[PDB]
RNA sequence: CUUGAGUCUCGUAGAGGGGGGUAGAAUUCCAGGUGUAGCGGUGAAAUGCGUAGAGAUCUGGAGGAAUACCGGUGGCGAAGGCGGCCCCCUGGACGAAGACUGACGCUCAGGUGCGAAAGCGUGGGGAGCAAACAGGAUUAGAUACCCUGGUAGUCCACGCCGUAAACGAUGUCGACUUGGAGGUUGUGCCCUUGAGGCGUGGCUUCCGGAGCUAACGCGUUAAGUCGACCGCCUGGGGAGUACGGCCGCAAGGUUAAAACUCAAAUGAAUUGACGGGGGCCCGCACAAGCGGUGGAGCAUGUGGUUUAAUUCGAUGCAACGCGA
């Protein structure tokens, strides 16, 4: 994008709930174009989220998001002759994306004898501020001030 | 700028210290003509008068005294 | 021994060193300490941080007299001399005024031939 | 005879020259005062300086040399050159209005004088600076180079020397030939004069027309159009050297060849190279992402080695599941 940065495909909303953020979440969790496999795990995890952690599964989604979605990160740019770890605040979409990435990676770092249970437990701990995704929001807020 | 020609003094004498200290920095140094717009002839006369005054200790050479 | 509460400082500031010494309206010096008088050597002894530490170790070395204000005689363009003057500013001294006392000859003597490369 | 060239009267500007005073910064030194272990230097240190008290700082003194700001390719001078201030002696230029002399002019071989810096002689003086030298950093070797010192010299007097890219690389004098912008210095007239507007000189800077020039460029301050006189040049190198003369205390200067050798040497301009320089803009080049390779097993190619032969070619990107 040297000449003009181009935007992103406005993805089509979730068929089960008409929301577009859960659509981006299932796209993030998807692997090798296996969308059916992905949305199966996503729906399974949100259903049990609506049970083990109170009602409002679609609301518990952002209950975990706003708990993990960062505000500041570092963008090492050499505007002074060397890569300087300058901190920057993000637009909403950047923190949305980083939140969902951090959720799915932590879910994959759990085992829990299923990916449904993995994502469910991880998203619950994230919603009530427990686990590792919240910790990697803590570190991204910590090193954002270290320089 | 073209001051002494508007006034028409025949010679800027060294005694008129009152009219000198405005051609002098607070440090005591002479200010160039390109800043005060004085004509070069009267600039020379000013320089001579100022040096004579500095000698008579009417003006200071510098502030270091 | 005695009190002044408004002294005068002198930062003789070469490109190779920076010495700072204070007295009180009289030239009778009180406390001196050099950037080189603090283990530093080479280019290290010519840094504004060395100026910081020299300012500190003079202020404390004279604090027995407990001065509270300061004139500063900055002389010679040592590298980063605002450094030490504001170090002293923070050291508990309301600096009264600064004075560039860098001696300027009126073509008095022939200077040495400068570096050739 | 008065238009050239001069003289007189009134003024103006100026680092023009010579002499003598004097001032204030700063450097170094000395004297003490305050006040201790660093100062100074560098790539980093060392030599050096500092406990006999530095360095830093204050006061006093001594001494030498040079004159910040003004300051301007601004001014003056034949050129070299000339820079605080004051006085004394003195040269030149320019302007206004007259008066006076009446061609008294221009140029100039030889000649005479002046002539940056270095240098030489004699005697001074000597702060700073600094050839040479000394020492420290230091290799078959110390010279490089840098530091810390440092004499001559730099300064004064009086003698020599007489050379510089002493350059505007442009001899002096006169006349003539379109313009524009300045700087500086006069001076006349004038708007109500100050300011300001019209003039009219001298000097000086930069554009540019005709013209000129090989071109670059010069261009009323000519390298234009002419006149008078002088100096000088005749391929490059040998060589501004040898010999001789003259000059000088000396260093050397000046005048000035030939043998020999080359087929060029040179001037200006043109087009490219000259990337371990700039600037701009591109590309999955990076950034943001996703999946890999590098680890494991196997497939295949190459290198290597082995072999009787392991056919031959392809070898950075742009050879290596390539010819096949
Ligand atoms: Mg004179
Ligand atoms: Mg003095
Ligand atoms: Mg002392
Ligand atoms: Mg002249
Ligand atoms: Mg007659
Ligand atoms: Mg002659
Ligand atoms: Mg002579
Ligand atoms: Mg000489
Ligand atoms: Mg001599
Ligand atoms: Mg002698
Ligand atoms: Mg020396
Ligand atoms: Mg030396
Ligand atoms: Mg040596
Ligand atoms: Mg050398
Ligand atoms: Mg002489
Ligand atoms: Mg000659
Ligand atoms: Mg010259
Ligand atoms: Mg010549
Ligand atoms: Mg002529
Ligand atoms: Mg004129
Ligand atoms: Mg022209
Ligand atoms: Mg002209
Ligand atoms: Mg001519
Ligand atoms: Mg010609
Ligand atoms: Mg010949
Ligand atoms: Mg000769
Ligand atoms: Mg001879
Ligand atoms: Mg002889
Ligand atoms: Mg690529
Ligand atoms: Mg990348
Ligand atoms: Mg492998
Ligand atoms: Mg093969
Ligand atoms: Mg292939
Ligand atoms: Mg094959």
């Amino acid at each position: 994008p040297r000449r003009r940065v181009i935007g992103q495909r406005k993805i089509l909303p979730d068929p089960k709930f008409g929301s577009e953020l859960l659509a981006k979440f299932v796209n993030i969790l998807m692997v090798d174009g296996k969308k059916s496999t992905a949305e199966s795990i996503v729906y399974s995890a949100l259903e049990t989220l609506a049970q083990r952690s109170g009602k409002s599964e679609l609301e518990a989604f952002e209950v975990a998001l706003e708990n993990v979605r960062p505000t500041v990160e570092v963008k090492s740019r050499r505007v002074g002759g060397s890569t300087y770890q300058v901190p920057v605040e993000v637009r909403p979409v950047r923190r949305n994306a980083l939140a969902m990435r951090w959720i799915v990676e932590a879910a994959r770092k759990r085992g829990d004898k299923s990916m449904a249970l993995r994502l469910a437990n991880e998203l619950s701990d994230a919603a009530e501020n427990k686990g590792t995704a919240v910790k990697k929001r803590e570190d991204v807020h910590r090193m954002a001030e270290a320089n | 700028f073209c001051r002494f020609t508007a006034e028409g003094v025949q010679e800027i004498d060294y005694k008129d210290i009152a009219t000198l200290k405005n051609y002098i920095t607070e440090s005591g140094k002479i200010v160039p003509s390109r800043i005060t717009g004085t004509r070069a002839k009267y600039q020379r006369q000013l320089a001579r008068a100022i040096k004579r005054a500095r000698y008579l200790s009417l003006l200071p050479y510098t502030d270091r005294h | 021994r005695k009190q002044v509460s408004d002294g005068v400082a002198h930062i003789h500031a070469s490109f190779n060193n920076t010495i700072v010494t204070i007295t009180d309206r009289q030239g009778n010096a009180l406390g001196w300490a050099t950037a080189g008088g603090s283990g530093f050597r080479g280019s290290r002894k010519s840094t504004p941080f060395a100026a910081q530490v020299a300012a500190e170790r003079c202020a404390d070395a004279v604090k027995e007299y407990g001065i509270k204000n300061l004139e500063v005689m900055v002389k010679g363009p040592g590298p980063g001399r605002e450094s030490t003057i504001r170090a002293l500013n923070a050291a508990g001294f309301r600096i009264t005024n600064i004075t560039d006392v860098t001696p300027i000859p009126h073509n008095g003597c022939r200077p040495p031939k400068k570096r050739r490369v």
